């Protein structure tokens, strides 16, 4: 049992150090919706009064 | 696209800028300016009518 423990140990250390980097890669897309958006809005406002 | 440049004309009122390229094409004080007789004109107005005041 103790050694089967140390072995599965490495595999749990290496890929969460994966899983850190994806986090913030989403995170960079849930900033770059919004600005979008509003640009989205103030060109149909002005497309509206022409 | 950092420059005020851009700034104020995304804070900018949609009607005021169209008014401004409105008015750009018009181009009233350029008009007023060029035509001689008019200009001559209300120059001498307003320096007789200075001329009149002191």
């Amino acid at each position: 049992a103790e050694s089967r423990c140390r072995e599965m140990d490495e595999q749990i250390r290496l890929m969460d150090q994966n899983l850190k980097c994806l986090s913030a890669a989403e995170e960079k897309y849930s900033q770059k919706e919004d600005k979008y958006e509003e640009e989205i809005k103030i060109l149909t406002d002005k497309l509206k009064e022409a | 696209e950092n420059n005020p440049e851009y700034l104020r004309e995304r804070n900018m009122a949609p009607d005021l800028r169209q008014d401004f390229n409105m008015m750009e094409q018009k181009k009233r004080v350029s008009m007023i300016l060029q035509s001689p007789a008019f200009c001559e004109e209300l120059e001498s107005m307003i320096q007789e009518q200075f001329k009149k005041g002191k």
